[PDB]
């Protein structure tokens, strides 16, 4: 499964997002989108 | 006799966020579509019928102006025949769109020092929008096994995240505003004419 690796993956985005990494954040978002299309 | 109030839409202070995006009827007006064509510097403007020109002298039940702001380098999503974060979860085109998709830079409004928080995209979603679906909820969203119980945490996820727009982000992480015109055409007398119809 992809759990814990997707919850590390939202984890990070979040940090980035306080941190003010405002664009790096929205690059690990389009991760997330793709992964979550994957089977 | 009364010119469409298009500047209502396009000069509005503040945009819709992209998933609960508005929609303003527009009824009961003469629309110069040269002239809005003309009216500022857009970075898209690109219509799946006809031309803007060709616009002006066709007539519609009514004219609906869609409009949010997302980033740059999803404008490209909202065009039928389109995936992707936007047109899958937010904002979703048929694959027989006919209108018009309109849309500009607004990193001098929409952006901030420290990050703008306003405007908000869905993330999560288990099944993809149908077209003009408008979808505002806010259940934690379950991507793993076990179920949320509406609260927050492992594999449990607020639905909704933020641009987070800053002024220095590159222009493809820019927020542009977005307008979609969709021309309807009942079997009713026309209330929209354009400039040149008759
Ligand atoms: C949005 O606002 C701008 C600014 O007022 C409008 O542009 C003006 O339009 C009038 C009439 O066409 C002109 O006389 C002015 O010279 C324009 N000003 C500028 C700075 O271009 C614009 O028309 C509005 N947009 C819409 C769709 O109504």
């Amino acid at each position: 499964d992809k759990e814990w690796i997707l919850q590390k993956i939202y984890e990070i985005m979040r940090r980035l997002d306080e941190e003010g990494h405002g664009e790096a954040s929205l690059r690990v978002s389009d991760l997330i989108y793709e992964f979550m299309k994957r089977d | 006799t009364n010119l469409c109030p298009f500047g209502e839409v396009f000069n509005a202070t503040r945009f819709a966020s992209v998933y609960a995006w508005n929609r303003k009827r527009i009824s009961n007006c003469v629309a110069d579509y040269s002239v809005l064509y003309n009216s500022a510097s857009f970075s898209t403007f690109k219509c799946y019928g006809v031309s803007p020109t060709k616009l002006n002298d066709l007539c519609f039940t009514n004219v609906y102006a869609d409009s949010f702001v997302i980033r740059g380098d999803e404008v490209r999503q909202i065009a039928p025949g389109q995936t992707g974060k936007i047109a899958d979860y937010n904002y979703k085109l048929p694959d027989d769109f006919t209108g018009c998709v309109i849309a500009w830079n607004s990193n001098n409004l929409d952006s901030k020092v420290g990050g703008n928080y306003n405007y908000r995209y869905r993330l999560f979603r288990k099944s993809n929008l149908k077209p003009f679906e408008r979808d505002i909820s806010t259940e934690i969203y379950q991507a793993g096994s076990k179920p949320c119980n509406g609260v927050e945490g492992f594999n449990c996820y607020f639905p909704l995240q933020s641009y987070g727009f800053q002024p220095t982000n590159g222009v493809g992480y820019q927020p542009y505003r977005v307008v979609v015109l969709s021309f309807e055409l009942l079997h009713a007398p026309a209330t929209v004419c354009g400039s040149n119809s008759e």
